[PDB]
């Protein structure tokens, strides 16, 4: 199909905020807090609800979204987790992952807990409601589930990302579970065939904390509409000619390779900036649970040290006194 | 509104171009300091500016002033975008950024 | 020394803050977001710079504070850090590990980045002003540096604990570096001798975050204000009688333990993990390591002490 | 302010002991419901009520009302120190809490 | 559905092997070792390839598959893995998990090892094939994969069950995970819709190991054929009445009472009888290492025991010599 | 091949019972036996005899003999069901073992 | 003493088995899989029992055997275990370990199931055998047992090394536990004194497996000839002069030095893990902190005995 | 069994060496291929030859044809060490290897 870029249904970074410190088109509420760069949505504070929601509707019957997310812990166990929403209403507050409760739409749960005690959270559900059905928080939503994809999210050296696509009556998630920085890694989750959804509702993405702690930072959130792939008017007369097309793509080019060279010389020229590397910012529980323990040995290294020291220092006092003697 | 005066505006991009590139040589060409205004604003890697890269490219916080409203903004964008892009990909190439 | 209790400038959970959103008795400025059971003085975000400082000023020229924090980071390095201060006026904003530069009184920096490149970071840095000075940020502060000392503060399995005593006009900074559970643990790690500061101040925490981000949480802070026990004054002729006391105390406990029966009793009639339980007992176990040579160390010294004063004769 | 009253009452610490405790006694002691009261405001464990837990134990919210000042928290707390504590220590003990 | 227990192509214990050490109707090849409990097909030794297939060729339409298998480990990553078969000829050998390659049927390929490189191992992976079609052993068949599905299936302190069903065309794949002693706790792998299997074929399980190694056992293996709901000749012509069967289960079950009173007294008659405890026969992998850090720690402990002895005594003939002197 | 004789012996139960339950007392009413039949051969526990419980049943490794040929076990077993087995479930219940 | 390898009753890897699936110069019976890299003595299946014996006999008065071992299992529960014999003829099958009953010789039991109930296992235990004696199976043989030892020697981090060494009528079991990687860091574990054995043997392994089921994989076995130092007969005039061979073994390692670089040149011209290296460090640090504990006891023990020779002046 | 020629073949160390070294050197001389001989087949690294590592060396399959007996075997082994082997440890080295 075709996709249009939506700008008014998204956000980016590194100018997510404005001087206002607000989100443009989006409407943020509870413990989110919105920064230059990502949105932590649910900070790693005990009882956090967060949401950002569209200020406007939409009306696109096949769309598309892109959604770039962070859940972050410092244990083996997330709290509550994340959701994105295609509703027709703003949740706002409530006990569904920092959302309402009796939606009417479509909602992607990013479950990081295992309330129910199978063992089989993290993972992601797809749950559709019409406005009347209530959400089973203490089963994971298992009885609505429409698809279940066992999928760990939280603590990835790059991250997450999903894609929801809505097109031809087919929800299909795919998630990029953020191993490799390649941005087009897109894997399979789950898909949901012939839903109904609300034919114009809110974009909305959630995040809730619970008795554990985790950060829910998501770095962007981009929205396409899609369209049919023959039912698009081609209007080619907007279009001048192939001519100014080839006298304009080369200079562009030209620009680029010439910029290239010109800032080459001048970042050598001034030899003070400084890099930082990138597997450092990554470290597994275990092996963080593992270097702590090795880190608590060298305690143990420096008393045995003065322990040998104050020894070797009686040992040589013991034979001065014995040459003392003789 | 994206205006001609706008992108053809020497001390604007000498402002962004501070730091990055320590090269302030002379008076640029038009079309050279139009090549210098779209690279700039493009925050990501694709060649390609959008509506969000336009929005930051419109509302600066350069060095008081009163932050536009949301309303005036989004009408700015969707001049840009009706007027500016042909294809409906719903970004805004080079291409389509020269003719205006 | 006797050490009393001073609640005006203190705070702590599990109810740390009140239902305005407020800690009782302090002030919060800038990014940080006081929960009810901690304050995140500067959360992981790029560029947080966030205080809390007393309202009211100190009264008393010889105290001691303990301050309980965990700094937790995605990485293995940190953000500008932390800084326990003791001013003359409340900073609330400014450069300086997210507080006002040019202070009048000691502040006690934990920095976890290296600006100088010395190698010699996370550390513990006390830094005395007068007034008008300015910290050297990119040098960490190491020309103006009283003393200084060098942990590890970061990532630690549990709470990092420090205990700073303003007695005799001298400070001392000793830190339970984290390995251990147990509250009284501390290892000294910083002394200045003959240091003047104001005879009243403001007591405030502070943290800030650079390129790099970590979590900056003080989960309490405790303000004793010491006495000498020479210039302790007793006041008699207003307690009860010891025989009253042993009377209330002893039905206290009874009480006290027939309270635990009812927990017990009652929490059985109406309805931590493996791999954490094996990490507690392997910390443990390290701990029990370096308590006995500890042991072993002054046995050592007694006998080093013994052989000198019989070679002495 | 920590009055005679407020300590003797029957109903709060049942409301307190919901929960935690699942025995509804018919009527207990001034002295028994007392200790209960002092068991449960000692949030540290270590039975030594102080200022912080004072303040706790005053200005908690239940189950709407305005919320009392910090001056006359601070007031009622320093005459609570003043009056019951007597070995200066800034705790108070059961031993000094048994006066009132 | 309606669904018959098929015996000639299933298998199952205590007693599993008969006096020759063969599995009846069921021919086993490679490093195969099977017991009186269970077959071990692939045991915990380098490059070990395994088989057992069904000796007679299976004709039913729509038919359905339970598999009761444990693959445990020494470490956290596995070897080759398992292979669950439903092919026209049987493999025997080769370097498709430990059977040969370009098959004609259905082949659920339980991986443990990622090959590619992606983490997305271990996994189930549903596989047709043709008879032409090669298998890519160093892509993990993603390229193949009809219906993936992420499961976790190492390790486990109970059996993992698998569930394959094909009914209408539909091979539906249900996992229990292996977390709780109950058998029926199946949860939903994956699913693959309107697929074409030969109409007769040999059932077979496989297992192969690596540069790695883990044990792949198979406990049971049960084969049910499934019939039409509508298409079921009543046929209650052989059925007596119900009076001979009020008359038949009241009294089996005064037996089991009878035969539990009569046996409870004699339980408790000789108690020599010995019970062991389940909880011990299970420890994840991370547990065992920090055990093992824990184990490691009593050597210095002792030798710190020592060191206080004898330094002890030492104090103790330096007091008595100070004695001796004066 | 599940012959009258073979479930109406006394001996052969008696060697299975041997150590499960201590209690040989004296000859045993005919149903009592087969249902000591019934319930010993069933290893999981369905009530429900199936082919490999049978055919556990019909090879002993009792304490020398041949074993009995795959072909004639499969053409057993096959008339056993077929004979024995009603509902057309592939398993054999007391009731259907009853007949038998 | 000085040590002769003898090939002929001893394997090891990495080539252990060869084509016609047998060990050579050695017989396996049972359920023992020999592989390219180990024997797998007795599997993880119920009552598994295998036996390897050597096929010829041995023919030296004094001995040493070197056994590499790893018992592995999925619970905290061991199964029958292991057994290292020298007998006088090949058992291949029986209930003791896999092996025969009324054997004539030694045996070294590696038991990991209290069969006793003492609480006294998994354990060593050597055991004499003058040809009639049934062993206590249910009692761990404790009442034959003509010494004994404690090692837990199951699910190590690495291999379990075993030394028997029989010089001079005395049978010493010297064990490496199995936390380092070390090959000679044996620890003393049980000595018999005046012990009887036949000057002519088999040597054997084996293993058997019960209700419970681990695996029990032989790395090595390497079987030394030992002969005394006063007993040792010199063969001059056969060696060639000292100065050829310093001239052979300096080119020798300067073309295994080339060797090495020719082999790093075409690695990397020619195209572990995090925790695991982590779990390695942590067991090394172990091992470091017991060789300075050991190396403070040598110290201690020295000025120990110089306290006490200057006592004795 | 160990002869001259055997040890001095061009062929077999480069098919040893395929793999580990991708260096296919045109010729060596007799003696750097004997030293790339002793190198290869000393599998547990100590540049200590044993009778197993010799077993090793004559025995293996390469790329059908009969094994060798074990008599044989023994024989030829036993041979290498009498002759070779002069401190009679058990090991063969290259000072004791450099005779044939
Ligand atoms: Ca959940
Ligand atoms: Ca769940
Ligand atoms: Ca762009
Ligand atoms: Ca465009
Ligand atoms: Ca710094
Ligand atoms: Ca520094
Ligand atoms: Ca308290
Ligand atoms: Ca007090
Ligand atoms: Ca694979
Ligand atoms: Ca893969
Ligand atoms: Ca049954
Ligand atoms: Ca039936
Ligand atoms: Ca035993
Ligand atoms: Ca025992
Ligand atoms: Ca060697
Ligand atoms: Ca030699
Ligand atoms: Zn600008
Ligand atoms: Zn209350
Ligand atoms: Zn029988
Ligand atoms: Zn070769």
């Amino acid at each position: 199909p075709h996709r249009r870029f939506e700008y008014k249904y998204s956000f980016k970074g590194p100018h997510l905020v404005q001087s206002d410190g607000t989100v443009p088109f989006w409407a943020h509420a509870g413990n989110a807090i919105p920064s230059s760069d990502q949105i932590r949505v649910a900070p790693s504070l005990k009882s956090q609800r967060g949401s950002v929601w569209t200020k406007t509707k939409a009306a696109f019957e096949n769309w598309e979204v892109e959604v770039t997310f962070r859940v972050t812990g410092r244990g083996r166990i997330g709290a509550d987790g994340l959701a994105i929403w295609y509703a027709e209403n703003q949740g706002l507050e409530g006990p569904v992952f920092g959302s309402a409760d009796l939606w009417n739409g479509v909602g992607i749960f990013f479950d990081s807990f295992d309330n129910d005690g199978k063992k089989n959270n993290p993972a992601i559900v797809i749950i559709g409601n019409n406005g009347q059905i209530h959400y089973d928080h203490q089963n994971d939503g298992a009885s609505q589930a429409l698809a279940s994809c066992q999928r760990d999210f939280r603590n990835k050296p790059y991250p997450v990302r999903a894609k929801i696509t809505y097109y031809q009556n087919t929800l299909t998630v795919m998630i990029n579970n953020g191993f490799t920085p390649d941005k087009n890694d897109y894997e399979f989750c789950a898909k949901v065939e012939n839903m109904i959804i609300p034919a114009q509702g809110h974009f909305g993405i959630s995040a809730a904390t619970g008795g554990l702690a985790d950060d829910h930072d998501v770095l962007s959130f981009l929205t396409f509409q899609l369209t049919e792939p023959g039912k698009e008017p081609p209007t080619p007369d907007k279009e001048i000619s192939e001519k100014e097309k080839e006298k304009y793509q080369e200079e562009f080019e030209h620009f680029q390779q010439e910029l290239d060279k010109k800032k080459e010389e001048f970042q050598k020229g001034h030899p003070d900036l400084q890099g930082q590397p990138a597997e450092e910012i990554f470290e597994s529980v275990g092996d963080r649970e593992l270097r702590q323990v090795f880190e608590g040995q060298n305690r143990i290294h420096l008393e045995i040290k003065q322990l040998n020291r104050q020894l070797d220092m009686i040992l040589d006092e013991q034979r001065r006194y014995v040459s003392s003697l003789t | 509104g994206l205006d001609k005066n706008t992108v053809h505006d020497q001390e604007h991009i000498m402002e962004h171009l501070e730091g990055v590139i320590n090269k302030p040589e002379a008076e640029m060409s038009p079309q050279e300091l139009q090549l210098h205004y779209f690279k700039m604003h493009d925050y990501d890697g694709n060649n390609l500016l959008d509506g969000l890269e336009l929005s930051t490219a419109i509302t600066h916080v350069h060095k008081q002033a009163p932050l536009m409203s949301e309303d005036e903004l989004i009408n700015i964008i969707d001049g840009v975008l009706r007027d500016d892009d042909k294809n409906n990909d719903g970004y805004i190439d080079y291409a389509e950024f020269a003719k205006s």
